[PDB]
RNA sequence: UUCACAUCGACGGGAAGGUUUGGCACCUCGAUGUCGGCUCUUCGCCACCUGGGGCUGUAGUAUGUUCCAAGGGUUGGGCUGUUCGCCCAUUAAAGCGGUACGUGAGCUGGGUUCAGAACGUCGUGAGACAGUUCGGUCCAUAUCCGGUGUGGGCGUUAGAGCAUUGAGAGGACCUUUCCCUAGUACGAGAGGACCGGGAAGGACGCACCUCUGGUGUACCAGUUAUCGUGCCCACGGUAAACGCUGGGUAGCCAAGUGCGGAGCGGAUAACUGCUGAAAGCAUCUAAGUAGUAAGCCCACCCCAAGAUGAGUGCUCUCCUA
RNA sequence: CUAUAACGGUCCUAAGGUAGCGAAAUUCCUUGUCGGGUAAGUUCCGACCCGCACGAAAGGCGUAACGAUCUGGGCACUGUCUCGGAGAGAGGCUCGGUGAAAUAGACAUGUCUGUGAAGAUGCGGACUACCUGCACCUGGACAGAAAGACCCUAUGAAGCU
RNA sequence: GGCCAGUGAGACGAUGGGGGAUAAGCUUCAUCGUCGAGAGGGAAACAGCCCGGAUCACCAGCUAAGGCCCCUAAAUGACC
RNA sequence: AAGGUCACGGCGAGACGAGCCGUUUAUCAUUACGAUAGGUGUCAAGUGGAAGUGCAGUGAUGUAUGCAGCUGAGGCAUCCUAACAGACCCACAGACUUGAAC
């Protein structure tokens, strides 16, 4: 039974299923918009708020922490450049959910995730 | 179960268990099972085509 | 495990019309998404 | 909670030094044996100046416990050893001087055991 | 049958009254999210038995459909979502018009029963729902906590009806039985009673005064 | 009580008597209250 | 001590049961897998305990034997492959059996002692022992019935949303010490009640996480080896599905916490009776009728009108051509 | 004194078992009796010798070291256990693709009880069951295998003496 | 006699016995009946028990064994 | 048509079906409903003093900032994101017959 176990396990062991989300929301804030599974949609959705949010309040620290997340060195420091000129006021939900077709050979309900 | 806790619970199925070992229990029978209308008090909520009594042939009851 | 014996038309027929109608329930689904689809402003399928 | 195959310390100078203790009496649950349930113990060692020998089959009483202790004053007690007092049927032990601290409410069923107590908490 | 009218209320959370005596005792927190209005009385007269029905829970108008509010607004009430009656001997005196009866009836009355729909377990196996023991962990062995023997031999030919298998464990409800009432909350619209309710903190709860 | 399935009547008081169907033996002394075949 | 029948009952006799060893060889060898253990039933009474009673060579405690009663229970262990059995600590008691070992298409050891080897004995020998010892593969995705859960269709005579009655069925109805009565009846003393209450337990069951914890791969903290982040700091990866540890919220769980097992409710079995005749005496009965069992039913908790006998009550909607 | 036989005679052999061992890998009775170990020990060790049926190169009695050898006991250690509980993976459940197999007379394939080639969904009487899926469990279908390795028969086969 | 087959495992029931335990649906014989190789009716079902011997048709009648409350045909027939 | 089903956001419900709770000018005001899930802001709560700087020390390290820093499966608030767009099933007095009064 999942009696209130509000975390959102993949079909991946636990640190593959970190290397996931830290792989998938560092190309999420490369593109913009991409294209994943559901599950990879909402999990994508938690972290990336928290990763904006994070360098929201530019410190060393939030900075140091939010580059010890993401894997790409140039990305995290093209992140506190841009949300706070453009995340402002927004105060939370920073992404958008589309959904698309399913994936042709696993009928895989399909998403596609903003930034707004 | 014995006759009196029937008697005392739910009269009405001592009747009906005395005739549905006397009707050929198949599909038919179960179809004029239900012409069976018993019921346990001294007035019948009847009143659908004027029924008359029935007539008996037997002399020791 | 082993079967002791073979299955009839009968429940064959039965059990595979059950499975062919449980493919029947998820296409009236799909004529709504395709309906869904057409002319509207709807916040999906980019 | 006192199996019937625990090895507990002496709480006296009644002239063991451990015991296994075996199948408790009174609360017939006998898998778990709380605070004032004697139990039916044997001799592991003792002290060889004393009449308890080895093998001895003896009654003793489990006074203190590594498992907690549920009071109704909201307090939860607890030891970090097990022990017994080697005791007979009639109340009072055969050994006078009892080692370490016990609690109070066995003071309703062996008093003797609280009287020649140095703690009671 | 039951001894009287009774009440419903949510389950709040538990926690421990410190008695001034000096006891520790574990209570369960029960709220009131609205009054347990009469909504329909069932007599000998118009039925075959006699019953308070009552309610709980109003709410917007579109949660609730139009028998159900045709229902409600027969009685001139507000619309609500729950609705359960107590069967109650041919004494009562009882209006459905909008008896928003107060909660001062259960304090004098210390024994009260509970009904609740457990937590949910799922399909559970017999290790569980039954109580069973699971086999040797160890020494060769293959029947890890399964089922074991399941009939008799050749004579039987099947297995018993009735018999202890896996399935679905909590959902139903339960009544637990004359447990004793602590202090309510003239204020607070909250009843501590000590024990432990059937269900986590958030279900509809009966709460009716005993049977014994 | 004695069943002695088969017995006869022994102390010279000893009625028979058949209640509630089984056939019993009293006497005054409560030895022989017997219930017989 | 007298005394066949409180209790045993010699010499004999009459039955029931199919649980031992047997007899027959009637189904099965194009295969019905023996003995023990684990798990999990269910049933019988020829009753070990619990409930009621009679008799006692029953003063009371405890009995001996026996009647009704199978609802419930019938421990943990040392030996042995063990069934059985012996012993220890107890317990109210540690019952005997059926269900093909009850149960190996649920699971494991001694064995129909399989193939290797050794000891004794037999045989000239190959080899053999209803003698002993060591080692020695045990398969499997449920078609159907059966079961436990959970739907979908259709029916319930318009279609629904709720609310319940309850036919029927399940579970629970178990049990022990300690105290008052009372050291009172009884007994020369020693001992020590029935009956009616209370309290603490045990198993079982239904729940729950407030406390105490176990886990908790959401987590945070310490540290080893190493590779990356350019480098120091500080982090990230890996050391299976936590690198190893230290704790933990919410879940789940118990060892923890609450609750349950109620009924001057109905009828009975054994028994005690009240009037009371067939034989003007009598007798529990032939008429009527009273006390009373953990047993039966109801009440108790849940499911429950597919109960096709398909229930009852309230409410909504059937419009245009 | 009860014993037991140092010792004796007799029958038959080729000779009637020497040292040492001895309820043993050997002992049926037997869980022999005693002592140790254990709360309790048909297993173990130390003894007695009543050795069914030890015994001196088919060697006998011993012993250091050695053994994935057998067996008895003890310390530490732990889910083996009391008495289970939680968590992580691969399956299992659902969806999309691909897609078998053993088995199979036809199956419109209930329970009790009785009968019957003596253990019946198929026969009889009664009771109970709306149809049909899905997920688990395996009591029955004397379930699947595979012309019973055990037992016996063959005027069978073969190895060996 | 000629040509030419099978069969040579029997089973139960009555009587006459032996083996047994005058136990077995047990075993072996002797006479007979049935089944084997025999359908139908009665026996609830059910090889051997009773009636009975099926060429075939009839939406014909009378009977044997056995039955005449209902399931299920015929008497809730009569008198002791 | 009433009422359901799909979809949608999920659950203290759950193998799948089920079930349950939402499905937005998602109050306005004088006093119980129109916050479903995520994020955010705070409060319980867990580990427990983070980085950076200064100071002391030759250095390991300790100390002040600082119950700070992360965690936030739980509570409350907040419409910032997604609850958009839909679709489909069920309709049109409910056969036949007696009795009663209107």
């Amino acid at each position: 039974m999942k009696h209130g176990r509000k975390i959102h396990r993949l079909s991946r062991p636990a640190d593959q299923r970190r290397a996931l989300l830290r792989g998938l929301t560092t190309q999420l804030l490369k593109h913009g918009r991409i294209k994943t599974t559901r599950a990879k949609a909402s999990a994508m959705r938690k972290y990336v708020d928290k990763m904006i949010t994070l360098a929201k309040e530019g410190s060393l620290h939030k900075r140091r922490q939010a580059l010890g997340f993401i894997y790409e060195k140039q990305i995290v420091h093209a992140l506190f450049a841009e949300v706070p000129e453009r995340y402002g006021d927004r105060n939370g939900g920073y992404t958008r959910i589309i959904r698309t077709l399913p994936r042709r050979g696993d009928n895989a309900p399909m998403a596609y995730i903003e930034l707004v | 179960e014995t006759f009196d806790q029937l008697q005392k619970r739910i009269p009405e199925r001592i009747i009906e268990h005395a005739v549905r070992g006397m009707l050929p229990k198949g599909r038919l029978g179960r179809y004029l099972f239900n012409h069976l209308k018993v019921y346990k008090g001294a007035e019948h909520p009847h009143q659908a085509q004027q029924p008359i009594d029935l007539p008996l042939r037997d002399k020791r009851i | 495990a082993v079967p002791k014996k073979r299955t009839s038309i009968y429940k064959k027929r039965i059990r595979k019309n059950i499975w062919k109608k449980k493919g029947y329930w998820a296409a009236l689904k799909a004529f709504s998404l395709a309906k869904s689809l057409s002319t509207g402003n709807s916040k999906s399928f980019f | 909670m006192i199996q019937p195959q625990t090895h507990l310390n002496v709480a006296d100078n009644s002239g063991a030094r451990e015991l296994m203790c075996i199948r408790i009496i009174g609360a017939s649950n006998r898998r778990y044996a709380r605070i004032g349930d004697v139990i039916v113990a044997v001799i592991k060692e003792a002290i060889p100046n004393t009449p308890l020998e080895r093998s001895e089959v003896i009654r003793a009483v489990v006074v203190r416990t590594c498992k907690e202790l549920k009071r109704d004053n909201g307090m939860i007690i607890r030891y970090d050893d097990n022990a017994a007092v080697i005791i007979d049927q009639e109340g009072n032990p055969k050994g006078t001087r009892i080692f370490g601290a016990i609690a109070r409410e066995l003071r309703q069923k062996f008093a003797k055991i609280v009287s020649l107590a140095p703690e009671v908490l | 049958v039951d001894a009287g009218i009774g009440v419903m209320g949510t389950k709040l959370g538990m926690m421990s009254f410190f008695e001034e005596d000096g006891t520790v005792v574990p209570v369960t927190v029960i709220g009131f999210k609205e009054g347990n209005i009469v909504t329909q009385v069932k007599t000998e007269s118009t039925d075959g038995y006699n019953a308070v029905q009552v309610g709980y829970e109003r709410l917007r108008d579109r949660k609730l459909t139009m028998p159900e509010r045709g229902h409600l607004n027969k009685a001139g009430v507000i619309p609500m979502r729950h609705l359960q009656e107590f069967r109650l001997v041919s004494v009562d005196d009882f209006t459905p018009s909008q008896k928003l009866l107060f909660e001062e009836l259960f304090k004098e009355g210390d024994m009260v029963d509970i009904s609740g729909t457990t937590i949910g377990k799922g399909f559970q196996g017999g290790i569980k729902r039954h109580n069973f023991k699971r086999g040797l962990m160890t020494h060769g062995s293959k029947s890890h906590r399964a089922l074991g023997s399941i009939g008799a031999g050749t004579t039987p030919g099947h297995v018993y009806k009735g018999k202890k298998m896996p399935g679905r464990m909590g959902g139903t409800k339960t009544k637990i039985r004359k447990l004793k009432i602590m202090k309510i909350d003239t204020d607070l619209r909250v009843v501590m009673i000590k024990g432990a309710v059937p269900g986590k903190p958030g279900n509809l709860l009966r709460l009716a005064p005993a049977k014994i | 009580m004695k069943i002695r399935a088969s017995v006869r009547p022994i102390c010279e008081k000893c009625r028979l008597i058949r209640r509630r169907g089984r056939i019993i033996v009293i006497c005054s002394n409560p030895k022989h209250k017997q219930r017989q075949g």
